[PDB]
């Protein structure tokens, strides 16, 4: 059989770039969170909300490419 | 390149060279140092107690 | 002699092997299969350089005068103090073995890397005819076995100390509860620390090896490819720059060894 | 706790041991906990919060200065 | 067959690069937003407003590509 | 002709790079914008203007790549 | 067959890109953690709490990707 | 088979890479410009003059490569 | 057969990416460690403790990668 | 024929790589210049002199790479 | 035969990636070391000690990869 | 045919990578150089003296690869 | 001969990555060294000393690279 | 190629190497040697004053 393996490769491109962009994107954001915490510990629970709130936007596109990656991996065989 | 029994032949010369330097070079050449430091201390303790 | 440069650069890669199976010399054209074929050419320079180390050391250590040190003695106890200062900085414990080990590592490997500095066909052009040998690669370190021989000779010590100074107790603790600190995560911790420990020595051996293999390689290429009248206008920069490479790559060997062991115990 | 001194050119405004303080720095707001690593900055005019040891909070007003 | 298969690779590439682009841009912008927050906590709402007003731009071209990903996966398949 | 779905790849690449470039460039610019705003929270109008003034140039080139990608996908392939 | 050996290529790409992402993310986050701790050395444990939180978050997609990579390596 | 699809892909590489270059370069330069402006609200015009001068030296290799991608498409393809 | 030449390259790619990620992700962390040290050396032992404690985490995925690379390149060959 | 349809890919990649190099390199350089101007605007024209001294040096390689990219697209084909 | 065509690419990729990683990481570290030294000479030696501590962790995976590159290029190729 | 063209692809990659490296490195060094002037402008000549030594060291390995690209293009054709 | 054509690309990848790495690393390191020298210009020689002491570590894997690249391109080829 | 020519070409490089090293690499290290010699001598003289 011939057709299948090449599509699994296409899933690697989907999820490999999603891991990179998602991990390093938040990593930057996670840096400024901790730095802010160090300058004002008594705001650490306040800022914690603002970290997540923006983090939701960070992984928006990575989440799309995640959902499709497992679709192209599993569902489309 | 290719791994060879040389890996074990050299472990001998290594480990033994370490001992035939440790047991007869290192403490000696640190003795020649410490035995001079003990002297460098005395002149200073002299000068200070003599001022006193 | 029909020495095409593609083949001249090839021969220098060969080793003077002994087919201990036949107690024979393994010819370059056919390489016998076995693990029992000593690379004599580097191995012998191993003991040779360890001797030029130890004899010039004992020939003061057994003869040490604490007066105004001779202009010769000066350099030897200079390096002595340098080494001991570094060791005292990065190691604090009682074990006597660490400092002499570091000294031997440092100077022995410095010399083993040094012997690359002579023109690389000098001894291979002499030994072919004065002795009847097929090959002789001078730099002991440019073969993996010796570099990994020393890496494993320090891994031996790592195991010795890691079990001694903290027994089975702390050794097993760090090997079970790190990094993730939860008991359910012990399966996570195991493999990670496994090859973490196993990589540290191998990376040492290869850090020493590759630098010198590709050191020699640049000399082979220049010595073979370019016409006589210009090999200098490149061998000059490369050699004087490789001075720094040999120095740093031995000093780094010493530092990382000391750090591995001191970190294990304390 | 750590020892806090608020002194002007003329007189001593506060002293004694503290658990934390929050100051408005020239660059941004700040907050100093014990052991905080050495720092030097200007401060803007405005309040400063102290928690005297055992949580007794109080606000002092400062016209400026240097921390 | 291959006309069917390879267009999924050609979509996956767009989806991965859109992942990286959007994640990185929003991460950096959110990092500076958090850093402003920790230093000017009373202005948090104003900077929040400005953060949305500007994020709206970074997220535009990536969401061009994101929808084109579903197009080429399905609109042609 | 097995070439139809290959132009799709050229559009995919061109527009993925468009996404990356635009997202990252304007993310950096918006970060510095917010960092300026945090200092001069009264001057948000002036900076928020200049931000558009220059953002209009940052993404100029990627916009063209997006247009050409659509051209290739639809008006050619 | 050609069907088997390419999948190792796909898995290799998943593993490599997940390694890049996870390593760089944790490196940046740890660097800011270290300097933040050097600033307030008495709050180390609280900052380590809030560090582990986002360290978990950042390895979400890289651990998903490693999962699928090992899947393709052994689940087929 | 090896003509058109093989040209559009080269044009895509060219213009995509020029997009990345222009986007990120002008992003950095504009970020610094906004920083300076927020520091010095008096020097906006002098600073923006300097900005345009240097931006002229950022943009004028992307202009080359983008025009050349168009030449590939409209003068070969 | 051509299994083994491709198997070789797959390990080479995965482990090259592992090497880049680990090198840079540790370099950054060590750079911050050193600039934290130079401002007050007396904290060197504590911060070195923290440095190893953290770096053991960064070296999680690259170690997995090297393990699989050696397995493929030797066990599967 | 492939031998000369594909060259446009080589020229494409060569000067596409040179596009980001020259652009980003000067974007990095112009930035420090702009913030120097904003702090000590008294120095500007002398700063601008120093800028140019190397401004061309950054374009040492990208230009020759640009030329050799053209030569092929216009003299080899 | 066909093996020697691939083997050297399967090596060069490994070694080029290891080079990128090692050089970039070591530079990122060495910069923070140097500018720290220039603050406080006579802290130079302690910082150099710690720099040589940290450099040893950077060069681990790159050097494993270089060792395997030399394996492939001479134990196989 | 393939014989003669692949060397042009090789030269394209070989010199494009070198152009990227040289441009980025020289740009960063020059940026820090310029920020040196902006702070102690009477020190221009000394910083200039040092810059060119360091800048040549940045261009040391970038220019040998460019030369070998030239050789491949014109020696091997 | 087939070996030579495939090899003259395998070497190109190696030396291009070598150039990028060895340029960017030295650029970062030289930039920090320059700011150091500028801060305290009576220290230039000591700074150059430590600079070289670090430059060697940076350009080790990049030099290992160049050697094998040239070996391939002229010893096997 | 004729190996004789490569050997002579190598010897040229090696002499050009040594003649640089002997005015750039030997002086500084013997100056370190001499510095430490002098600095031992001074700590001897110090004790010889102290015994006054």
């Amino acid at each position: 059989n011939l057709n299948m393996d090449l599509l699994y490769m296409a899933a690697a491109v989907m999820m490999g770039l999603a891991a990179i962009g998602a991990a390093i994107g938040i990593g930057i954001l996670g840096g400024k969170f901790l730095e802010g915490a160090a300058r004002q510990p008594d705001l650490i629970p306040l800022l914690r909300t603002q970290f997540f709130i923006v983090m939701g936007l960070v992984d928006a596109i990575p989440m799309i490419a995640v959902g499709l990656g497992l679709y192209v991996m599993f569902a489309v065989a | 390149m290719n791994l060879n029994a040389t890996i074990l032949g050299q472990a001998i010369a290594f480990v033994l060279f370490v001992l035939f330097a440790m047991k007869y070079v290192w403490p000696p050449l640190m003795a020649a140092i410490e035995k001079r430091q003990k002297e460098i201390a005395d002149g200073l303790a002299s000068a200070e107690r003599a001022h006193k | 002699e029909n020495m095409t440069p593609q083949d001249y650069i090839g021969h220098h890669l060969n080793n003077l092997q002994l087919d201990l199976r036949t107690f024979s010399l393994v010819d370059p054209q056919n390489p016998p299969a076995t693990f029992w074929t000593i690379n004599i050419d580097s191995m012998f320079f191993s003991v040779v350089l360890g001797l030029l180390f130890l004899v010039l050391f004992r020939s003061v250590a057994k003869k040490a005068t604490s007066g105004v040190p001779g202009k010769f003695q000066t350099a030897i106890e200079l390096v002595i103090g340098f080494v001991n200062g570094s060791v005292k900085d990065m190691y604090h414990g009682k074990s006597k073995l660490i400092a002499p080990l570091a000294l031997t590592i440092f100077v022995w490997v410095f010399l083993m890397n040094l012997m690359d500095l002579l023109p690389i066909d000098l001894l291979p052009y002499i030994a072919e005819h004065v002795l009847g040998l097929p090959a002789l690669r001078v730099v002991p370190s440019a073969d993996v076995n010796v570099t990994l021989s020393m890496a494993l000779g320090v891994f031996i010590l790592i195991l010795f100390y890691s079990i001694k100074m903290k027994g089975i107790g702390g050794f097993t603790k760090e090997l079970t509860l790190q990094p993730f600190n939860h008991w359910a995560f012990i399966p996570v911790n195991l493999i990670l620390e496994g090859v973490s420990l196993l990589s540290k020595p191998v990376s040492l051996g290869l850090r020493l090896f590759g630098n010198m293999y590709a050191g020699e390689l640049i000399f082979i290429l220049i010595a073979g490819l370019l016409p006589w009248w210009s090999q200098w206008i490149l061998n000059v920069p490369w050699a004087i720059f490789h001075i720094l490479i040999i120095t740093l790559q031995a000093f780094i060997f010493m530092v990382l060894t000391i750090v591995y062991l001191s970190m294990a115990s304390e | 706790t750590y020892h806090l001194d608020v002194v002007s050119a003329e007189q001593q405004m506060f002293s004694g041991l503290v658990e934390k303080i929050q100051v408005t720095g020239s660059e941004g707001e700040l907050g100093i906990y014990p052991g905080h690593a050495p720092l030097l900055t200007a401060i803007k005019p405005g309040m400063i919060r102290i928690v005297k040891q055992h949580g007794h909070e109080e606000f002092i007003y400062l016209s400026g200065g240097i921390l």
